């Protein structure tokens, strides 16, 4: 966490920032988005 | 709905007070499940107690 780093979670391939989420979510959410469409957040598959 | 054979269902309960036929304001409904089923349906009927 806090670091910049390569992830695969799931195939949600990426890269950048990952650190503890303060926002809410639905129970069936398995990420968010911002309003450029793109990977904001992520619930990894093994500790949701 | 079925989708591509993806039956999905969503759902809310919530109290009310409702003394008309239907109710007024605002409220989305939440999925509950997701079934790739693959049917042809055209028809359903519901049950009763």
């Amino acid at each position: 966490k806090n670091k910049c780093v390569n992830f695969n979670f799931n195939g949600l391939t990426g890269t950048g920032v990952l650190t503890e989420s303060n926002k809410k979510f639905l129970p069936f959410q398995q990420f968010g988005r911002d309003i450029a469409d793109t990977t904001d957040a992520v619930r990894d598959p093994q500790t949701l | 709905k079925n989708i591509d054979g993806y039956f999905k269902i969503y759902s809310k309960h919530t109290p009310i007070n409702l003394v008309r036929d239907l109710p007024q304001g605002f409220s989305a409904l939440e999925p509950l499940v997701d079934l790739p089923i693959g049917i042809n349906i055209t028809r359903f009927q519901t049950l009763l107690a």
